[PDB]
């Protein structure tokens, strides 16, 4: 449960600093390759663990045909994974695809929550 | 750890029984008992072995009945309430040389000779280490090693100082069958006999072991096959995606 | 049966997942296939791929660990040898 | 594509030599496992029961 | 509805073994709990059957086991199976606990599931230890002295606890007799506990070697996994057969065919293998109270794992930096074990010390660090700005 | 395993629980036959039976 | 929802002990299963604590219990509680089984509920018998001879079974040792079984001293019955305290402070009281095979009770002709017991025989008859034509 709102903070910063960005992103790119996951038709937002309220605010909200999309991949994943194989090289999700389709809502919802947390314990000075 | 405190590693002699398919050499066991009887019985108990247990392994029914009765076990009191002896039965356990822990030590400079019944398992290396400590009493305690009064040197014991003096000296046993009653042949036997003593089940144990594996292996391979069959629909199962017109 | 606490699993027809549309599956009877579906031949080109894809992640750490093992091992045999008793009297007290 | 359009199992399916070898091989498989299992299950039981017959050190027919 | 669903008894049977919806994608790692339940059953059957000829009196104790060996019909098979089996129990259980780390099973909603297994693991060590103290060889009488003595580490009352717990001056007769009785009791406690463990498992169902949601492609445990589990089963028995008939003591310490003697500790104190890595950790600490604490802490620390894992995904599967240290952890743990076998000699002590550090640091330090980094690699490794 | 040689006995059904147990019963004697033979042979000369042979008293 | 409802563990706790909807009208008879679970717990605690000082070797056996008596701290309290408790277990269990006859609990949908209790009752006799054979006094060694010998009654194989079961020529040492081990095992089987028993109970809920539907006026077990059950509990302990401290053997046979002797049966063979009515039934039959069968049948016959009850209402409560014979049944059963204590003298044998008849006739004959009549009294005793 390291927060997405928190990964935003850190990863935005690094993306902005042309200093940092040039150092980090090569590796990060190298990383999201060695993961293996785009070879099981998986976009990264598929991987995010869901058994928690925020993601269930964030999937109830996710556009229909978008969820049908997720779905097919997630089943394609399992299916292949169980065949103990990797997909036909040209079925792999391509580097431009791995887009944070979910991340707004996760962020949208995280935001909303932290707000309510605050507004439940908002104190008073007289 | 200094190689002196450890003791020298006994080597991998090639015993009759080493291997997954190897019964003991019962002829060998038969010899060890004599090598046992005449030599080491003088000091060493073999209490968890019973006369009957010999029958069918090293001897024949009377052969063991004979040995058995050469000793007077205690026996239930007469009508008056006074003790009595009696010879042994096959139902008995081969009696120790000493009447208690003390006289065992009295007779050995205060050493307590280990009961041997379990020796080939109560030691690392075991068969080898037994052979080697018995054929490894070298002539003199190596340059510099200063040995206490009533203690010998052995590289195979830890820190060499063994309270048991050498005991195998060629031919001291008259090998009844008529084999070279050497020391490396007097020894190799009492080892094979002492092996038995700590692991009597032995030949059956590999017998049954054989069956267990052959059946169990086959089940393993058989099970595998079966599995791919019941999975065959899921393994070769194949999906397809067709996005659907936006209206719901 | 009292109320049950909500989870992230249900049973068939209410398994818990999102509302599937679009996928279409196909399969074939386990009777209706070659006994030995795909064995040897090209099914083994993977027994070296399922190997390659990972071995480093085990070997590298196994390596680090097995050489570190061998080292102080050697080092111990030394300081407990003749040639070593010197260093011992120093390292050890 | 159309949904009727049927994917390829020509690799997996057997040639029409016999639509009955993929059954016969399986049953001798399942069956010889069945056999041996039982045969083992039998012995396993036999073993623990006979654990209770008179210990080797009693039968004092005296 | 069908009967197996309708019946009060068969409905459980069905819903945990026949009709259970498993992720379609889970592999042979998951066959471990199955094979775990199988050992517990092998432990309990062979144990009872042996107890029928066992005597827990400090005299007859060592001998009676020899009795089971020399005399009882198939009795040697009873012993070598009990003993070798306890080991395989422990291997399989480590592999089961491994699997849980690697794929990050310990991770919500499965915390309680996880936590309970930590209780089971504790009870299995407690159990197997007592069963060892019941042979009453050398390793037994001195094993039983030290574990009883861990309690002295307790401020003030500690010695008395030990005295109590001993029922007298030393690990004596009222000791082996209670150690036998408690050895009977406890395995039913494990089984009791295996049930809550399986209940937790049940309300969330198993995870997958992909750490995504199962709820889109479930299949029923019968007949796939029932048959899948049967493959690991036979294989399990095979290696166990191998040891039991051919290598019955390639896993035990020869010091234990020596009748226990309260005046004379041996000079080769190697404890059980599955125990070694803890012996190591214990020794690594030149302080008594702290050393004890750190040994116990070596197991408890396992409970922080769902908090310190900072990640956003369950599973080392798509996790290179995670995989890597995960196998440093495994391999450390084995080394730690090698350290347990060797004498408190140099550099071994200092090697021991370093592994121990690596050990706790892996839960407490490496993991939350790495996983936080790994979150950030996952962000910048794609998005625009 | 050949489709002819199997289907002869069992046509197109598996083995039947009782036939299994029957085979089991038979197998169990046929096996303990073979294996106990091959083993007594493999260890020829070594068995107390072979040693009872030569040795006289 | 509330946590106790939501939790995987506390939800059971709640739904079987806190939030359970009971009929509003049930009386102190129903406090028996509660008090039943309490004995089983008293049996298991005190047993284990005693086993820690028990030796099951035929020599040390009789003495070791004296050891528990003379030496172990509070050990006498351990014994008198184990033993007197076993009795109260059996009383309470009869009263529990009584209640089930009288109010016709055995009656659908509660058949399985009922049936399982017949299994429990069987296992409790099996259990307590073995626990007796473990004292190894006189009554013990001869008790253990006869029960082992019931198996000879089995055609052909019967003697061998007995030989096996003995582990030798007589009830010897491999016998008391297995009888100890099986005494450990079984109580967990009762507890296992008490769980299915409580599961059956659960899906239908308790009946009422009115044999009508509960579903119109339920109240929750907490806090009424939890507190109600607490009244019978303390009362239970009180009488048990009374025996345990003041009348510790007002329930046992003095022949049992005599060390068992395999050559010499006593000449006062009174067996345990809760067992007597069966001893009676057994003796009543001058044939060996038949006699055995009829003894076992004395318990099995209890399984027909839901078929032979022909009635249209559950409960003797509104049932005069039913009440009446129901207490002939109770009172027969007690007499049968008195017969067990007396010698096979006259007219006792013939009295024994008649009671035995009355016994089975009550299930098999009186009940379906009476109940069918009683249906018809209920019709013509109102309607016009
Ligand atoms: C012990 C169980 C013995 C018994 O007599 O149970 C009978 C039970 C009756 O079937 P049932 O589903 O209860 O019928 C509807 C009534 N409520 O039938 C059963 O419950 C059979 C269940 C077999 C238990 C196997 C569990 C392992
Ligand atoms: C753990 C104990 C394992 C030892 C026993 C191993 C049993 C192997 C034999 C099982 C044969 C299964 C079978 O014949 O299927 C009938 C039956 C159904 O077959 P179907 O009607 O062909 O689907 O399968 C079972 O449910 C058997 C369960 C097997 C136990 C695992
Ligand atoms: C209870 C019945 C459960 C069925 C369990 C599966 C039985 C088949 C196992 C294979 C055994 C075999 O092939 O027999 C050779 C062999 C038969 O010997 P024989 O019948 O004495 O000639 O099996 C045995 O000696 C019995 C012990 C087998 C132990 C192998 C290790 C597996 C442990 C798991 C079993 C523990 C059960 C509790
Ligand atoms: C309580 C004490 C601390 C925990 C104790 C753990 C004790 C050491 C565990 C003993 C070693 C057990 C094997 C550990 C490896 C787990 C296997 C695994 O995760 O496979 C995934 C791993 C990769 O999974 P994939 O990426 O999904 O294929 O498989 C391997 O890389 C090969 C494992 C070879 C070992
Ligand atoms: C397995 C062997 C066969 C069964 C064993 C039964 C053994 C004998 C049972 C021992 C005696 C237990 C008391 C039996 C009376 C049941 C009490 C009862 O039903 O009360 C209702 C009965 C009337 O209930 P009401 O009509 O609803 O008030 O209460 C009485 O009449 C007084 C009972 C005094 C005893
Ligand atoms: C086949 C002949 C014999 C064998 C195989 C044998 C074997 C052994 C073994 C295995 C030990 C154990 C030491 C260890 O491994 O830690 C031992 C010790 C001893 N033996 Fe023997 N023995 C034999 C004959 C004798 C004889 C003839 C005597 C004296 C008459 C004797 C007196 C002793 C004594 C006093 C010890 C105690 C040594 C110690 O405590 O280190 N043994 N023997
Ligand atoms: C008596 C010992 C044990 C038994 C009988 C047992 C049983 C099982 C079974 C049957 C499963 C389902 C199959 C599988 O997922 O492997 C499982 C999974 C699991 N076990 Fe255990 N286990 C035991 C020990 C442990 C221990 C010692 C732990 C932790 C310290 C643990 C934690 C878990 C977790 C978290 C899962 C879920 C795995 C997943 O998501 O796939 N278990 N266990
Ligand atoms: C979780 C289950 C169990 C574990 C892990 C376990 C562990 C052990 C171990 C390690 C030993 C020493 C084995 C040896 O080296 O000889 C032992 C011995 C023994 N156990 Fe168990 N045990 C378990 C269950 C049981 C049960 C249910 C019984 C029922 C009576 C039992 C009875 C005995 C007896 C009589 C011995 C002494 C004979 C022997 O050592 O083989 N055990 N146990
Ligand atoms: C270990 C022994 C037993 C335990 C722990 C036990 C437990 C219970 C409990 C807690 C109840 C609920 C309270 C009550 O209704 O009394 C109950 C009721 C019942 N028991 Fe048992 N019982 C035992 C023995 C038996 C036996 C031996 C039988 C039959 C042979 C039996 C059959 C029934 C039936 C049919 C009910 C339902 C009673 C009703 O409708 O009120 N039980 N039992
Ligand atoms: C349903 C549960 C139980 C019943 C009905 C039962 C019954 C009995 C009986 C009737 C006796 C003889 C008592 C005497 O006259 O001295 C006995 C003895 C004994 N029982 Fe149990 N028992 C049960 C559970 C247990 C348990 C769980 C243990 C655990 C070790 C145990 C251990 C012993 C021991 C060591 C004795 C001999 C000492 C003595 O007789 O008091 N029992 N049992
Ligand atoms: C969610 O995913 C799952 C899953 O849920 C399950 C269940 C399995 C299958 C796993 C299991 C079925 C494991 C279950 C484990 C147990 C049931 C262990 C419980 C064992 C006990 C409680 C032991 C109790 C034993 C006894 C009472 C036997 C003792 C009786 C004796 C000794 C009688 C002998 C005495 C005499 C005198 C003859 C999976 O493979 C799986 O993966 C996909
Ligand atoms: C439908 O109507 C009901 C109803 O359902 C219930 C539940 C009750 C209440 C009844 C109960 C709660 C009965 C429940 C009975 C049980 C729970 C019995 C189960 C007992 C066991 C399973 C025993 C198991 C015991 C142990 C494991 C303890 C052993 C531990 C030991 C010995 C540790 C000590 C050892 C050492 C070394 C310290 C009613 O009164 C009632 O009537 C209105
Ligand atoms: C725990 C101890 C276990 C001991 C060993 C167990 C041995 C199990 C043997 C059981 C054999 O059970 C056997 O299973 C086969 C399926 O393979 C059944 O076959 C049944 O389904 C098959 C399809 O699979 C059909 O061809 C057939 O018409 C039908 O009868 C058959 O009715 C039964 O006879
Ligand atoms: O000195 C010890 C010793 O310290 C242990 C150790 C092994 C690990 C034990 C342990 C206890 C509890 C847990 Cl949760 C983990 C390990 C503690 C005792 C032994 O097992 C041992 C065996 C035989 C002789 C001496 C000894
Ligand atoms: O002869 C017997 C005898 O027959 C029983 C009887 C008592 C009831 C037993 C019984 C066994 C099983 C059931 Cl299901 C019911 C009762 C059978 C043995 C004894 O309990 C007994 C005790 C002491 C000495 C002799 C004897």
């Amino acid at each position: 449960p390291q927060s997405f709102t928190s990964i935003a903070r850190i990863g935005d910063y690094i993306l902005k600093s042309p200093v940092l960005s040039k150092l980090c992103v090569p590796v990060a790119n190298q990383f999201i390759n060695l993961a293996g996951y785009k070879k099981l038709g998986l976009k990264f937002d598929d991987l995010i663990a869901e058994e928690n309220p925020i993601m269930q605010t964030a999937l109830r909200r996710l556009p229909e045909d978008e969820s049908y999309a997720r779905a097919y991949r997630i089943i394609r994943a399992h299916q292949t994974e169980l065949t103990h194989h990797l997909l036909p090289r040209n079925e792999w999700i391509k580097a431009q695809e791995d887009v944070p389709y979910l991340l707004p809502y996760i962020l949208e919802a995280e935001a909303a929550a932290k707000e309510k947390d605050e507004l439940d314990n908002i104190e008073v000075s007289k | 750890m200094t190689a002196a405190e450890h003791g020298l590693h006994a080597p991998a002699y090639a015993w009759s029984h080493n291997g997954p398919f190897e019964t003991f050499d019962h002829a060998s066991i038969r010899r060890g008992y004599q090598v046992y009887r005449e030599v080491c019985a003088a000091c060493h108990s073999l209490d968890r072995v019973a006369w009957r247990t010999l029958v069918g392994v090293s001897h024949t029914n009377e052969e063991v009945r004979n040995m058995a009765e050469e000793f007077e076990y205690d026996d239930e009191p007469d009508e008056q309430g006074n003790p009595k002896k009696r010879p042994g039965k096959l139902s008995d356990y081969i009696p120790g040389p000493y009447p208690n822990e003390q006289a065992a030590r009295a007779a050995n400079q205060g050493a307590l000779p280990p009961d041997l019944s379990l020796i080939v398992k109560a030691r690392h290396g075991g068969c080898d280490y037994i052979f080697s400590l018995l054929t490894g009493y070298p002539d003199e305690p190596p340059a510099g090693v200063a040995l206490p009064p009533g203690s010998n040197y052995n590289p195979y014991f830890p820190g060499g100082s063994i309270a048991m003096a050498r005991v195998l000296f060629d031919d001291m046993v008259e090998y009844e069958d008529g084999t070279p009653a050497t020391t490396s042949q007097m020894a190799k036997d009492v080892t094979t006999f002492l092996n038995w003593c700590a692991e009597p089940e032995h030949d059956e144990r590999k017998r049954l072991g054989l069956k267990t594996v052959i059946i169990l292996s086959s089940l393993y391979l058989l099970s595998i096959w079966v599995k791919k069959f019941k999975w065959a629909g899921i393994k070769t199962r194949k999906f397809v995606f067709n996005p659907p017109k936006p209206r719901k | 049966g009292p109320p049950s606490g909500k989870t992230y699993m249900g049973w068939w027809g209410h398994m818990g997942g999102p509302k599937q549309k679009g996928i279409t599956s196909y399969a074939v009877s386990p009777y209706a296939q070659k006994p030995l579906q795909g064995i040897f031949h090209n099914a083994v080109f993977n027994s070296f791929r399922r190997f390659k894809s990972q071995f480093l992640y085990v070997l590298i750490p196994a390596g680090i660990y097995w050489y570190w093992w061998k080292n102080g091992n050697e080092y111990n045999e030394f300081l407990y040898s003749k040639a070593g008793r010197e260093e011992l009297e120093r390292v050890n007290v | 594509k159309s949904t009727y359009r049927t994917p390829n199992f020509d690799d997996v399916l057997k040639e029409n030599n016999d639509a009955d070898k993929g059954r016969s091989y399986a049953y001798f498989m399942v069956g010889a496992m069945g056999l041996l299992s039982s045969a083992g299950a039998k012995s396993t039981v036999e073993t623990f029961i006979s654990s209770m017959t008179a210990t080797a050190d009693v039968l004092a027919m005296a | 509805m069908a009967f197996r669903k309708s019946n009060v008894y068969l409905s459980l049977v069905n819903s945990y073994i026949i009709d259970s919806p498993q992720p379609s994608s889970i592999n042979y790692w998951w066959n471990m709990g199955s094979l775990l339940g199988l050992c517990l059953v092998i432990q309990i059957v062979t144990g009872i059957f042996m107890a029928m000829h066992y005597s827990s009196n400090i005299e007859l104790a060592f001998s009676s086991v020899e009795h089971i060996m020399r005399d009882v019909h198939n009795g040697y098979i009873l012993r070598y199976l009990h003993a070798n089996g306890a080991s395989f129990f422990f291997m399989v259980m480590f592999m089961h606990m491994a699997k849980g780390l690697y794929y990050g099973s310990y991770r919500s909603p499965r915390v309680t599931l996880w936590n309970v297994g930590v209780i089971i693991f504790i009870l299995t060590i407690a159990t197997a230890f007592l069963g060892y103290c019941c042979v009453y060889g050398q390793m037994s009488h001195w094993g039983a002295t030290v574990i009883t003595n861990l309690f002295s580490a307790i401020p003030f009352v500690g010695n008395d606890i030990v005295s109590w717990l001993w029922g007298g001056f030393s690990v004596s007769n009222p000791t082996i007799q209670r150690f036998f009785a408690l050895h009977y009791l406890v395995p039913f406690i494990i089984a009791a506990m295996v049930i809550m463990h399986l209940m937790a498992l049940h309300i969330h169902g198993s995870s997958n070697p992909l750490g995504i949601t199962g709820n889109l492609d479930r299949i029923p445990m019968h007949s796939y996994f029932i048959f899948k589990d049967l493959v690991t089963v036979f294989l399990f028995m095979l290696i166990l057969a191998l040891f039991v008939f051919y290598s019955p003591n390639t896993l035990g310490h020869p010091d234990n065919y020596i009748p226990g003697n309260p005046l004379v500790t041996p000079a080769s104190i190697v404890p059980e293998w599955y125990l070694l890595p803890f012996y190591a950790i214990l020794r690594s600490i030149p302080d008594k109270l702290l050393g004890v604490i750190t040994m116990f802490a070596a197991i408890l620390v396992l409970l922080v794992l769902p908090f310190t894992d900072r990640s956003v995904v369950r599973g080392n599967t798509f996790k290179v930096l995670s995989k890597f240290f995960f196998f440093i952890f495994v391999f450390n743990f084995v080394l730690l074990g090698q350290i347990g076998a060797c004498h408190v000699e140099v550099p071994y002590v200092l090697m021991g010390q370093i592994a121990t550090f690596i050990y706790f640091a892996y839960f407490l330090i490496i993991v939350p660090v790495i996983s936080t980094i790994e979150n950030v690699l996952f962000y910048i490794g794609r998005v625009n700005k | 395993s050949f489709s002819s040689l199997y289907k002869t006995f069992f046509k197109r059904n598996a083995v039947f629980v009782g036939t299994i147990f029957a085979g089991a019963f038979v197998f169990q004697t046929v096996f303990d036959t073979a294996i106990t033979s091959w083993y007594e042979n493999h260890n020829k000369g070594k068995l107390w039976k072979d040693v009872k042979a030569r040795i006289a008293a």
